């Protein structure tokens, strides 16, 4: 919430955000 | 996400000739209709091609648009014009006025002569264009050694003479501080081949109007500002 | 025998029996196309001007050292009376454009030693360097009458007095002769060849030349190895040259010069 | 060859007509009217000694006003007008020297070279501060013939020039580069503007200054804030009509 | 193996010709003329003590003028010329030391390494202020051989250099980064420029300085505003013709 | 809407070698035609491959483009050149002049020798290239232990000798402060194998011109500026 | 040589560079 | 004349330039 | 310096940078390629002479 | 590692990075 830019993020998703991973 | 930028070393510079536009502050405005208009022209070259007057010197050193000829054949040219869009004789022609705002030219020059003597007056002139390298032609023998045309008076009043573009370089300068092989290109001289001849009751002096303009393949390039002066 | 070569040009012909081939500078020839900077149709294909003009150049003695040289400004070297119809046509034209095909001659014997460098160079300084006087029309384009020494051209030669010269380290007419071999050339080694054959196209700062103001090409003969011979061998060794203007072009017909 | 100039038109020849020659033309388009005039040329200068947060009041100081009339032709205070108007002639600023600067404002390059009777275009204006002191200025652009509205501030300590819906610009701070630029459309009620002379009057009792057309400009620029600012004009989509003589140049 | 240098050309061999070896070449293109010369090298310096809003007047101060001639070859005031011209030789600024700086302006890297007789290119110019005081300057670029127009101001308190249609640049303010850069096209009437010597004269009576070609430059840069500015040249789309000797270097 | 930007930490920096262009202030301009031109070259390597002269020392310590040989076989080399584009003997060759403007080189070097003695003079030379590691070769026995070619005089006047590129590294430095294993690569020495031999009436000293240039697979890289000097 | 930007030049080629033309 | 940018103008044509209209 | 009042360091074709002014952010950054004649560089010790 | 921009590099790969080449 609170992101409203139409062009994709300049930094890749792996870098812009922490990587969510399931341990199971 | 915000975009990373590298601010160039010329930040804030105002470039008078950048090929880009700036911010419109009063857009969506209609430009007052002018579709009824006539006389529009889109190329300044059009102007260069219109023959306008050369300034010849009076016997009192006053400028006039013509030269005199009479019943004799002088051993010297009636008029001499150095081919330079800088020549003082053409300083006020449209050709020169436009050329003063450009750096270089290329192509033909048209020198138009209009005989204004009486209908009863006859005669022949030899219009010569001498390329440089051996100086100005001193005699008719020399002037005929270069590019020339014989103009015979008669029913048709004028003669359209072309100074061919003969140059070591593809383009030539329109002005200069000191003459160089790229800014001065020879001389156009008009000689009296046969004397102006006529019957009694006709004034001895005939006036020939002189005009110049760019020829068919004449072009100018590189918009510039000429040396400013105070009008007077 | 593969070294016997004949070359015709108009009513002239050069012949050699020790050629090492003809070197084409820049791998180009002047084709004789009219300059696109002139509206007047050029005068060309004048057979009486497309020939070899042969002239004596110098005497080679044991006193000449490596890099001492002789310059032949072109087209000026042939703008005099001995340039025949090429000259008489040239003098009456504002502009000229042409290439050069040249053969320099020099024979010794199998008992003499020494070698010369024969090359063509564009914008090669032909002014006199034995004075601090500004070069003038009648001194700048003349064929060298004497061998030129070499030391004073390495860093150029300023037309300034001897005391000012001290504060002038480099002049634009400099010529690093150690690299003169980068110009189209051939070597005349006495043990190998008595002739050198070169040809260069037309190069300039513009389409055609206002020759009266510019000698754009210069034929240069420099010694690489000093002349040597023993007591009894022929002592008079001379250098000659046959110069042919290749398909010259003339534009801007007018009255003659001088 | 022969011809007859009395026709009012003679042919444009090249060397091939009379001699053994060829046409020698090369493509070139830098002579196009649009391209030629599409570049910025100095055309005016402005000066203000009032701060941003104050009431704008017309002033003159050594021939420089704090507002200008947007026209390449000479403009200046005429017969004590409140704001500058289009002039009919140029005068030296100095009463003695008889050398420029002139007291009148204009695009010298346009005056010296305008071989046409009428012109049409949009105007790109550039305003630059003459020194490096941080800029703090407000400029109001008023369309051709619109009210100048030289009124009082309606609120304390505010720039009166910004108290409008008219297009205005506000530049200030250490992050700015001391200049302003923008483009305005042609706004005159006239279809095309006279580039040199207007052979008539502007009102019905023919009492105006003969030679000046009514509303022949691109509007006005009023400025407040400290400093001297130079102005440039750039003619966008320029179109010209009816060829006419250029300014005369003294014989060499 | 054997060969004959008198031919004027011998083969380019690798180790395999005479020995049991292999060619060992690796691709590389940093030796291309275009790539080599396509980088900025210091080539001139400029100095002005006049403000932006004043009349530009040619000046010299300790061998630095307030205008330059755009050419990699040495240039300087020659025999009291109004503006700098191309020189034919380099001189020490000092009359005693016999060590550089030189009084003449040039691209040392070009002079020291120009193994060709003629060259052709566009010119990318960079102008940088030598200190950190906020810049406030106006530069006028004049095409090769065009009028310098060293005239008076036509309007009070305006930079005379900006009073032109010639390309000019104006940088000022706290938001700027004290430099200017731009690229100009080749404008000389000559097809190609002489890189070292020009074996001839420039006018018809052969009275000019032998060795200097007519209009062999990229135009001029005139500057007004306070400061000392260094200049760089970068040769775009560079093309060279006719190989020739490099400057001689003293034997070690 | 306006785009958000992140001004990098190097704002306003002027990069002399950025691979990008700047603002054109006089566009739409034609570059004066030069299609008639000849002699154009596009790679500086072309220059490196042209054999130019090496500077050998005179008996008076003066520089000359050749060395002397006569009717004897010295126990020491007639000339010795260290293979470095930095060698003072090749300081004025086009190869060195170009190499001074590049950081590294790779590939063959061609050393050209031209016999200038009389046609009646015969003889044989042994041209040797000794890689480093064990110092300069002190005798013919040692010089023959390395890369060498025997040059026999006769009809053909010159000998094109190649110094093979033998190096621990793919590229080698063109200059240096102090010699290193990446900037100095051995020696080229020419010995007299058999004495120059000839008949009576022939000068005792024969001159052999010496030139150098890059070979077929020679390359340079990394444009740089060499240590400046004052011409003299 | 020495131009290594993948996105096309912002200024058109006619303006960014002088226009090369053959006279023949 | 004198516009040489290859990417389209950021401001629409109606706003960047005055709108040309014929009254007939 | 080959010319008066110029930065001698800029008097080269070698890559150089010039930053100055009130609009700059007091730093410089750039990337250079590996230029050593060695294939790989020793990270700690080099058991030999040069 | 450590490059996470989705739009391609502005400078070409030959210029942004040294060119890797095998001698065999």
């Amino acid at each position: 919430g609170n992101e409203g830019v139409i062009i994709n993020n300049y930094y890749s998703n792996q870098y812009q955000n922490s990587i969510d991973l399931s341990a199971n | 996400s915000p975009f990373p930028v590298t601010v160039r070393e010329h930040a804030g510079t105002f470039f008078s000739t950048t090929p880009d536009t700036t911010v419109p502050v009063y857009g969506n405005t209609i430009s007052t209709p002018f579709d009824y208009m006539c006389g529009e022209f889109t190329d300044l070259l059009s102007l260069c091609k219109i023959p306008t007057f050369l300034g010849n010197l009076d016997s009192n050193k006053k400028r006039i648009p013509y030269f005199s000829a009479t019943n004799s054949t002088p051993a010297t040219p009636l008029v001499t014009y150095q081919v330079t869009l800088s020549c003082s004789c053409m300083a006020n022609s449209m050709l020169a006025a436009v050329a003063r705002n450009f750096n270089q030219y290329r192509g033909s020059l048209n020198y138009l002569f209009v005989f204004t003597g009486s209908a009863m007056t006859k005669g022949k002139f030899l219009i010569s264009y001498t390329p440089p390298g051996a100086g100005e032609p001193k005699t008719l023998d020399q002037a005929m050694q270069a590019t020339y045309a014989i103009w015979d008076l008669g029913l048709n009043s004028s003669y359209n003479f072309t100074v061919p573009f003969i140059s070591p370089t593809h383009y030539r300068q329109t002005s200069y501080n000191t003459p160089t092989i790229t800014s001065v290109d020879g001389w156009l001289t008009v000689w009296q081949l046969t004397p102006l001849t006529y019957p009694l009751g006709v004034p001895n002096d005939s006036h020939i109007l002189t005009l110049v303009s760019g020829g068919d393949d004449f072009t100018l390039r590189m918009p510039v500002t000429f040396t400013k002066y105070v009008p007077q | 025998s593969d070294r016997v070569s004949s070359d015709t040009a108009g009513n002239t012909a050069t012949n050699t029996q020790s050629t090492v081939g003809r070197l084409f500078g820049f791998g180009q020839r002047h084709k004789g196309k009219h300059p696109a900077s002139c509206a007047d149709t050029a005068t060309d294909k004048v057979l009486a001007a497309e020939r070899y003009y042969t002239i004596k150049l110098a005497s080679w003695t044991k006193t000449q050292e490596s890099f001492d040289h002789i310059r032949v400004p072109l087209p000026h070297a042939l703008a005099g009376e001995n340039g025949g119809v090429f000259s008489s046509t040239l003098r009456r034209h504002y502009l000229c454009k042409c290439g050069w095909r040249i053969q320099v001659q020099c024979n010794a014997s199998q008992f003499h030693a020494g070698s010369l460098l024969v090359f063509m160079a564009p914008e090669f300084d032909t002014s006199n360097h034995s004075t601090e006087v500004e070069p003038r029309a009648d001194t700048a384009f003349k064929v060298d009458a004497n061998w030129q020494k070499h030391a004073q051209i390495l860093t150029g030669h300023a037309y300034v007095n001897t005391t000012t010269k001290v504060n002038v380290p480099l002049a634009l007419n400099h010529q690093n002769f150690w690299q003169w071999t980068t110009y189209p050339h051939q070597i005349l080694n006495l043990r190998t060849n008595t002739t050198c054959d070169l040809e260069v196209p037309y190069v300039n700062v513009c389409p055609t030349s206002s020759w009266t103001q510019h000698a754009n090409w210069t034929l240069v003969i420099a010694v690489l190895t000093p002349l040597q011979y023993s007591q009894g061998s022929a002592t008079t060794i001379e250098i000659t040259a046959s110069i042919q203007p290749v398909k010259p072009v003339f534009n801007g017909l007018r009255h003659t010069v001088v | 060859g022969v011809d007859n100039a009395e026709k009012g038109k003679v042919s444009d020849d090249n060397a091939s007509t009379d001699f053994v020659a060829e046409p020698v033309k090369l493509p070139e388009n830098q002579t196009r009217v649009s391209f030629f005039y599409d570049r910025s040329t100095l055309s005016s200068v402005l000066q203000s000694t009032s701060d941003v947060s104050s009431k704008f009041t017309p002033s003159t100081a050594k021939n420089l006003q704090n507002s200008i009339l947007l026209t390449p032709l000479p403009s200046d205070i005429v017969n004590n007008s409140v704001l500058p108007e289009q002039e009919r002639w140029i005068s030296f600023a100095s009463p003695t020297t008889q050398k420029p600067p002139y007291k009148t404002k204009q695009d010298w390059n346009f005056i010296m070279f305008s071989p046409f009777t009428y012109y049409k275009c949009d105007l790109e204006v550039t305003l630059s501060k003459n020194d490096r002191e941080t800029i703090s200025s407000v400029v109001r652009y008023v369309p051709c013939g619109a009210p100048s509205d030289l009124s009082d501030q309606t609120m304390p300590q505010t720039p009166s020039l910004a108290d409008t819906r008219d297009p205005h610009m506000w530049v200030v701070g250490q992050g700015t580069t001391n200049q302003i630029s923008f483009v305005i459309p042609y706004t005159s009620p006239l279809s095309v503007l006279p580039s040199v002379w207007f052979n008539g009057f502007s009102n019905f009792d023919n009492s105006s200054r003969f030679g000046v057309a009514p509303n022949a400009d691109f509007g006005r620029l009023l400025l407040q804030g400290q400093g001297t600012f130079s102005v440039h004009y750039r003619y966008k989509k320029m179109r010209v009509f009816c060829p006419r003589p250029t300014v005369f140049i003294p014989w060499p």
